[PDB]
């Protein structure tokens, strides 16, 4: 029944929502031509540097054909995208297919972080799982290790070095070079020796990265990378924190291959997991946090704007604690995910996946999914400075609401589109007899730190703007430099400031850039900053700026009557503001 | 006063321009000078988003007209920067520092001149804005006009 | 009909040989391993454009053919110049003829031709291009770019070059990823999380005008507006259209291979209905070409070398004839200068003619067939321009290819072509109108950089060729945001400094020692002849030749003579039948 | 003597002793100048190292770049083989074309057990290579605290 959909996903590490939209999203959307059977296209670009573009096709469209046509158009547009985006990979996959099952991985010994667990799943479990019969796509809940170079601006200023020098040295000294052969063809006739020449090879350990030579002081002393940075194996990304009943977790999201049997594949996965368990290191255990009443439900967590990951974790821990105590008789597991929810991603969002005991062992109406989620939601209404909501998602997705798109049709811009949305939402509230819960599906503008580089001061001091923007980006956003070999497996190398030097506006002053003459110049010499509001999540519909609006028809009114009202209110919005229906309302 | 929950709701009310919740909240003793994480008061938010009436009701209930955020910016900075002429006047009428400098030495005159708000530049000068005020880079409002190529603003200055 | 997949790419400022030798040959050499390919043909133009047509066997799935071509082109993309990759290459499976033309005018006359073209490109083209069944969309106009029109006198005065301008634009029209306050992984107890915003794309001519090029040693500032005029203007200026003499733009829409012509047109009309309520004041959609027929086309081809101004004069007389002599039969004329029935160039044009209702054109002399032939006869008295009117549905003599089989080269292939053309003229009883389908060589300006003098002065040859190409050909620098939409930024000489050979000497390049060196100090130039359009067939240099059997003679008989005529051609010259003759 | 080069490499003790019982050259070399003693010390075949030295193998044989079988054994952590070579008269201070001694190769790989045996046999702790580096500089550059103090 559901129309086929293809989703394009891309990543710009360290980029804001506007940067993502204007260098990636718009460029990709402008190249989505010549594709058959397209109904509509929608996208969002957010402050985690992520863009998703969903293309929805007419019913009966071959999803394989749709995916191939979309991916081919995307690949021809690949040279138009930033290098940092190309290096992360831009995936094009059939969507609107939930997981066949979710496999969680924990360590009962408490000796492994979630990064340690994710790297074990990536290097020892995921590939054999994806080769299991009936298995289609497999998503890793985390990443394999990356070599993390955590920079110290105080040490770098001491030896007159910048992150530019660190990145240059790593590219030069973590390198794998083609070096030719002795006696290669064409040779001198009579040659006997034929041997490959081996020069530099990729580094393999924190120790080898630590002795990368940055500079030799003129008094004879050496500055090694370990003198300006802490070096450890870690994650490629730290936006998501996963816990299973409070313990660190990773895992796999497994999708069923097209035309394969669901339960046959589920048994094959479990049988493959049974093979691996003898080889697990001590403590590693497989769990199943969501055996899809239904026996499972979700809990939403949303914190105010600007709220940090640590604050979201506190609320999620309270949610986990409530279910494992106040519902210890009904709940078997809570899988808490800090970093995304339904309304988008970010440090102030989270979602908990709750699996219940067997329905047979939960007698009574009070121990069923609906009654459990009502007590939970009522108990969580106490929690201050957080919106916490429990629900069974099949029960909530199931026929009374509409899906509205407000569209900028004349280049008005985000601020003027926000005003038009506010005017429509204010009017929708004036008709409670017909429209209830008319709300934006997206996020509101939040404060952001706007730093202006003074071009005249940088040129007068001899400071390159590219050194300035590389220093700022690499230290505060992080940078994928190149690859290394971890126990025989190729993995990524990331440079970024140690956390304590990239937390607050005053930390901007700790960072120095080297000028043409050799002096170290602080950021305060050529920059100024102020607070301003901006979007953490920009939306587009059919290639134009948009804002999605959800709502319900009032009790005693039809879905068509409610839509009719919305159209009437929309007709009196400012000039250049249009609308369209999508999803359930298309 | 209660605890600290009404202050946060006054910030969101003034940010979202709801004259309704704002007067109900201060009738219940909400902290009129409650600040958010970046140090913005309800007067900051109302001046930024151009809600003239909320600026008025806030000021008569004792809102600090010269409060500064964590980077030294006052509500007059915001109002002058984004061209809210009516708010600029009521702020100056209520004693807003016309020569307030933020952490960068940027004055309301610099911000108004940069975005070409001629009417606001005139109002600021009327209340005694220093025409020769320099920011951290030595630039005056006249230098800003020259760099932007705005000769009508340059003529006033 | 056998399905055809078309590859298109563009190289701003490149000549035909440059396009052929850095793009066309590279793509052709990597079109291997594709199923059911009948033949392959290509044009490389001095507009900087390449079009490669891959024709497949009848019954081939057009979806499969397109995907296989796209995948092979993807693997060859790293072999193409970066300047070509960044323009975007297109691969399409559409008919060669237009299904319909969507015309856009401003009834209030408050928008120029270029204003209308940008509106169409920025607000209409993309949604039409995504409509199912639309195989190709031609914009009869150009989208706005941010145009930096450089002045070589002021650049020299401040000892700057186009290299300095390009470097400053990339540095100061940038979109910076700068991370977050309290970003992950954070310290414990962190309370604030916020995006850091650094530089963002410029959005206006004023912002580009204050790009800071240099600070003089006394302290004064040299801004970009001090060495250039800054304005919105088309990415190129080669295509201008008119609707009944009035300024216009529009979209030429071609039907995707296998799509339904009627269903596709209705979907296009429904998409246009969504856009109309948001048009600016005065903007109106007209429909000048909807596929008796009720419509027809007229093509205009001037000799290679003709300017846009001279082609416009010929289009004016074509339009004038339909608007006066055929008053009672013609509803509208949509004329496009710079776009031709085959290809693109300053010396070609096309006019789409729409007839009044069939009921209002009674009589056999007022039907499409009688009108088009009367027009062809009237236009046959036009001097130095091929002009004729014809028909073409949304979905004949012979078609002959002369092929360079032994690396003979362009000059020798031209000579063999002329030798065969003169022999066919000596058989008027069998062959008629044996002519080349392509273009003739034209004078080009050959400039030679003296490597010794450049090195002796310390002038980098990269600075020289960048200065030459950016000034006289234009250079795509990077992107900006125009009213919320990503568009291009171009630098190029202002028109009056790139018109005449003497202007070459007004451009200066900075040497290593900081001295400015004029182009005359390290270059010399002469006139020579070269091709404005190079053709290839199945990967080899080629020249298409058209012709027809004489009256009272069969097509197979005419083809028999052409084969015998070709067998007596110089060594290494082959041939092949294509198209209708395949 | 090629079959013995192959035999000393693949680690087949029985074949090897057939070859000197048949008189194969104990000092045969391949194109890179590696004797069977080199091959046995590289892949760590102790028994063949003992047998070859028993049949008069050159304990100080050089390859085309001046490396001895002691260099290979010290480099790749073969403590049993560095002992057997040093008791048979391996130049503990042997330099290759780059001035690299077995103490350098042992210190770089952190083979502290082999470093002690090398020192015990008279290894010059202050020996430099062409770049002037000693075994102590290697320990400092690698961060090996224990190895650093064994060289004082
Ligand atoms: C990562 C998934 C997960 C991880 C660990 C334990 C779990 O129980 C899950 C899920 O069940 C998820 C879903 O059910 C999704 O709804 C889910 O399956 C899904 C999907 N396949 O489209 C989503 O779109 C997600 N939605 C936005 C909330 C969500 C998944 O993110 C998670
Ligand atoms: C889907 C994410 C997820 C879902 C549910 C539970 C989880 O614990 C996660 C993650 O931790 C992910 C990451 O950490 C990513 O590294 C992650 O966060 C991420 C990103 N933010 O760009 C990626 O690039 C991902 N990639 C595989 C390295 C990866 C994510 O795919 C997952």
């Amino acid at each position: 029944s559901a129309p086929p959909a293809v989703t394009i996903s891309a990543s710009y590490p360290g980029a804001d929502a506007k940067t993502v939209q204007d260098t990636v999203t718009q460029v990709i959307e402008q190249n989505m031509n010549g594709i058959d059977n397209l109904m509509y296209m929608s996208s969002n670009s957010d402050s985690t540097g992520t863009v998703q573009i969903t293309l929805t096709f007419e019913s009966g469209t071959d999803a394989d054909i749709a995916q191939v046509q979309v991916q081919n158009k995307l690949q021809l547009a690949m040279p138009l995208l930033p290098q940092e985006v190309q290096q992360q990979g831009v995936s094009v996959e059939k969507s609107s297919s939930s997981f066949l099952m979710v496999v969680g991985v924990i360590n009962t010994d408490g000796t492994m972080t979630q990064e340690d667990i994710s790297d074990y799943v990536a290097a020892n479990m995921k590939d054999a799982i994806s080769r299991t019969s009936g298995v289609g796509d497999v998503q890793l809940f985390g990443s394999q290790y990356a070599m993390r170079i955590w920079m110290n601006p105080n040490e770098l200023n001491k030896f007159q070095l910048t992150p530019v020098d660190v990145i240059t040295a790593i590219k030069a000294q973590n390198a794998q070079v083609a070096a030719g052969q002795l006696g290669g063809t064409p040779p001198v006739k009579g040659q006997q020796l034929n041997a490959s020449i081996i020069a530099q090879t990729r580094l393999t350990s924190t120790e080898e990265f630590g002795k990368i030579l940055l500079k030799v002081n003129q008094d004879g002393s050496r500055v090694l990378l370990r003198d300006v940075a802490k070096i450890e194996l870690g994650g490629e990304n730290y936006d998501i924190i996963a816990e299973f009943n409070g313990q660190p977790a990773s895992g796999l999201g497994i999708k069923l291959a097209t035309g394969a049997n669901a339960l046959d594949t589920a048994a094959a996965i479990r049988a493959e997991l049974a093979k691996m368990e003898p080889f697990f290191p001590s403590g590693l255990k497989i769990v199943y946090p969501y055996d899809t009443d239904q026996g499972v439900f979700m809990t939403m967590v949303q914190l105010p704007a600007g709220a940090t990951q640590e604050r979201t974790q506190k609320v999620l821990n309270e949610v986990t604690h409530y279910y494992l105590t106040k519902e210890k008789n009904n709940v078997e597991s809570v899988f808490a995910v800090n970093g995304f929810g339904f309304a988008g991603r970010g440090q102030n969002t989270g979602i908990a996946f709750v699996s219940l005991k067997d329905w047979a062992d939960r007698p009574g109406e009070e121990n069923k999914v609906e009654a459990i989620t009502m007590r939970a939601t009522r108990a969580f209404s106490q929690i201050k400075d957080a919106m916490v909501f429990a629900f069974n998602l099949p029960a909530i997705v199931e026929a009374t609401g509409f899906d509205f798109e407000l569209i900028d049709q004349a280049g008005l811009g985000h601020e003027k589109l926000t005003q038009a949305r506010n005017q429509l939402l204010a009017e929708a509230a004036k008709h409670p007899d017909m429209l209830t819960s008319v709300r934006p599906n997206g996020l509101e503008d939040t404060p952001q730190f706007k730093i202006d580089i003074d071009q005249e001061k940088a040129q007068a001091l001899g400071v390159s703007i590219n050194d300035i923007n590389t220093t700022l980006g690499a230290a505060w956003g992080g940078s994928y430099v190149n690859d290394f070999i971890d126990r025989g497996r190729v993995k990524k190398v990331y440079v970024m400031s140690e956390a304590k030097y990239r937390m607050l506006p005053d930390d901007i002053g700790d960072w120095y850039v080297r000028a043409a003459d050799g002096q170290m110049v602080p950021f305060s010499a050529f920059s100024s900053s102020r607070w301003e509001y901006g979007s953490p999540r920009l939306e587009r519909y059919n290639g134009l700026p948009s804002m999605e609006i959800l709502g319900q028809a009032a009790p005693g009114k039809s879905t068509g009557e409610a839509m009719e009202l919305m159209e009437q209110l929309a007709s009196k919005l400012p000039t250049g503001v249009g609308y369209d229906w999508t999803g359930m309302s298309y | 006063h209660h605890g600290s929950d009404l202050g946060k709701k006054l910030l969101e009310a003034a940010r979202a321009g709801r004259d309704d919740e704002v007067r109900i909240l201060m009738a219940n003793g909400a902290d009129v000078n409650a600040a958010d994480v970046v140090g913005w008061t309800p007067l900051h938010l109302a001046a930024y988003w151009g809600h003239l009436e909320i600026v008025e009701v806030l000021l008569k209930n004792g809102a600090d007209v010269n409060a500064y955020d964590t980077l030294g910016s006052t509500p007059l900075h915001l109002a002058a920067h984004f061209g809210h002429l009516e708010i600029v006047e009521v702020l100056l009428k209520n004693g807003a520092d016309v020569n307030a400098k933020d952490d960068n030495g940027i004055t309301p005159l610099h911000l108004a001149a940069n975005r070409g708000h001629l009417e606001i530049v005139e109002v600021l000068l009327k209340y005694g804005a220093d025409v020769n005020a320099q920011d951290k880079f030595g630039k005056t409002a006249f230098d800003i006009s020259i760099n932007n190529g705005n000769e009508d603003l340059a003529e006033i200055l």
